[PDB]
């Protein structure tokens, strides 16, 4: 449901 | 929230989100108190009865956004945390007495147009701004019914009287605890809902024009129901614990 | 409290008054 956001922050 | 409208944008630049990794989902609310330090409600992080303890690996903070759902390039900054700091009287057993949290971020935060930080009553803006009948603001992205919102949402409230609070509901309400909600004679209505716990409760002063954070998202039973309220963890009785975590542990 | 706090770059900062909060001060009586 969400936008994926930038892998650098997982 | 319920019965509220849509934020403008930068109107509340001091909301954070609390977004778990994976699954990629909205825990709750939060506010920016400085560049390295969120403010949140301790349940949002710990509530053993349904399984709940986030570590800090387990969570990102949003700072700087308005839209629920998008990556808001260039406007939001997300932050890992370094360390998170509940309580240690927050009781969980009982009434959720003393619901707050500190999360301390991995790096400073950029203040932009879309992220500053909110300020903390001292005792003369508590005890002047803290009346029955005065009205604050709540926000969230949490949901819209008892369906979610697009955008950042918004509703003004006024703070009830002690009894009234206290009669509307059969948990034991402490000093650290204040309600807020429209009565039903009153004809208005709004709530904070599921995934607005951990957000502000801020007043503007009329003496400085500066907004600070009165209240956190606590608890309610259900979302606007009439003859009913919404409680808030009492910053100002608590910023004692506040002022000293940030003390021992920040720069 | 920090120095700057509280007051937003889109609003307080450059004068500019959202649409709600005259309902918060009307209700500091
Ligand atoms: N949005 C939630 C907030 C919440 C979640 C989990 C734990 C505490 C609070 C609802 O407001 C919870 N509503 S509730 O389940 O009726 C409730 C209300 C008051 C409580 C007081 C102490 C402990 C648990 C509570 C649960
Ligand atoms: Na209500």
């Amino acid at each position: 449901d969400f936008e994926e956001i930038p892998e650098e922050y997982l | 929230i319920v019965e509220g409208s849509d934020a403008e944008i930068g109107m509340s630049p001091w909301q954070v989100m609390l977004f778990r990794k994976s699954p990629q989902e909205l825990l709750c609310g939060a506010s920016l108190i400085s560049d390295r330090w969120v403010l949140t409600a301790a349940h949002c992080l710990l509530y053993p009865p349904w399984d709940k303890n986030f570590t800090e690996n387990d969570l990102l903070v949003r700072i700087g956004k308005h839209s629920r759902t998008r990556y808001e390039r260039n406007i939001e900054k997300i932050s890992m945390l370094e360390k998170i700091y509940i309580h240690p009287r927050y009781n969980w057993r009982e009434n959720l007495d003393r619901d707050i949290a500190l999360m301390k971020l991995k790096k400073p935060v950029a203040f932009s147009d879309y992220i500053h930080p909110v300020c903390l009553p001292d005792r003369e803006t508590a005890a002047s701004l803290l009346q029955a009948g005065y009205k604050g603001r709540v926000t969230g992205w949490g949901n819209l019914k008892e369906g979610q919102p697009s955008v950042l949402q918004v509703v003004n409230l006024p703070i009830v009287e002690r009894p009234v609070c206290k009669d509307s509901t059969r948990i034991r309400i402490t000093d650290n605890m204040f309600c807020a909600g429209y009565k039903p004679d009153e004809g208005k209505r709004g709530d904070a809902c599921e995934g607005d716990s951990g957000g502000p409760f801020v007043m503007k002063s009329p003496f400085n024009n500066r907004w600070y954070q009165m209240g956190i998202v606590s608890w309610g039973e259900g979302c606007d129901r009439d003859g009913k309220y919404g409680f808030y963890t009492h910053v100002f009785r608590l910023k004692k614990w506040i002022q000293k975590v940030i003390d021992q542990f920040g720069e | 409290g920090e120095a700057d706090c509280g007051l937003r770059p889109l609003f307080e900062k450059k004068s500019l008054e959202d649409k709600t909060e005259r309902e918060l001060l009307e209700s500091y009586i």
